[PDB]
């Protein structure tokens, strides 16, 4: 029960039950753990990249990656997304 | 053209700033093509703390790693303001104040 | 404690060895005095006119 099958870095019950990042390494989730500071992760352990992203479930939680990066998205189901419209601010019409 | 007779004054604003970096590589040979400033520009202006120093001859700007207390799995150091002026910038404690040279 | 004392891309035995690009200058082979292009521009001929 301790086996990493999409080999994430992170074991399936990890995955399945919960985990977050101590020291960079995948430990067990504990309700004691939310006091310091931690965050309660959990993703497919069938997959890679859970959310879709390029990014590793284990690399999102870890935090390894662009720290640019908003935080929500190192939840393995928050997806790390760029989304870019443009705007307009002056608006000039002439006959020339 | 009118603007500039009542004495606004024109900005010169210049945005991203392309360019690049030298590393050492596998062979002794330091290569600058391909290292991309801007790749890791994004990166540190998240994480860190923008200091200029004004030295009314030319001015010095740095950047210095935060914290941010509120993760703790960043096991960065922890720095007062006055702590991370004087790595900016060299600086030395003459008495406890803050002297860049002599200033 | 440095691979290229003087900081030109040649390595401090390369220089004394002198056993690189030979056009070197040769006092440029000791590890203190750095290999180095310095290049200006000169001119020669000086034309005005009005085309
Ligand atoms: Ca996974
Ligand atoms: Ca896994």
């Amino acid at each position: 029960e301790d086996l990493d099958t999409d080999n994430d870095n992170i074991p399936d019950s990890y995955e399945r039950n919960g985990y977050t990042i101590k020291d960079l390494i995948a430990v067990k989730w504990e309700d004691s753990f939310a006091e310091q500071g931690y965050k309660k992760y959990v993703s497919n352990y069938l997959e890679s990249n859970t959310a879709g992203d390029p990014y590793t479930d284990y690399e999102k939680a870890s935090g390894s990656f662009d720290k640019a990066i908003k935080t929500e998205a190192r939840d393995p189901l928050v997806a790390a997304y760029p989304i870019v419209g443009v705007g307009m601010e002056k608006l000039i019409i002439s006959t020339n | 053209l009118k603007k500039l007779d009542a004495g606004k004054q024109i900005k010169l604003e210049t945005t991203q700033v392309s360019g690049n970096f030298g590393t050492k590589n596998s062979s002794g040979q330091i290569v600058t093509e391909g290292n991309s400033w801007s790749d890791y520009i994004s990166q540190i202006d998240s994480i860190s703390a923008s200091i200029i120093l004004d030295t009314e001859n030319e001015s010095y700007e740095r950047r210095v790693t935060a914290k941010n207390l509120q993760d703790p799995e960043d096991k960065t150091p922890e720095l007062t303001i006055g702590e991370a002026i004087e790595k900016a910038f060299g600086a030395t404690k003459k008495d406890g104040l803050l002297y860049f040279n002599d200033i």
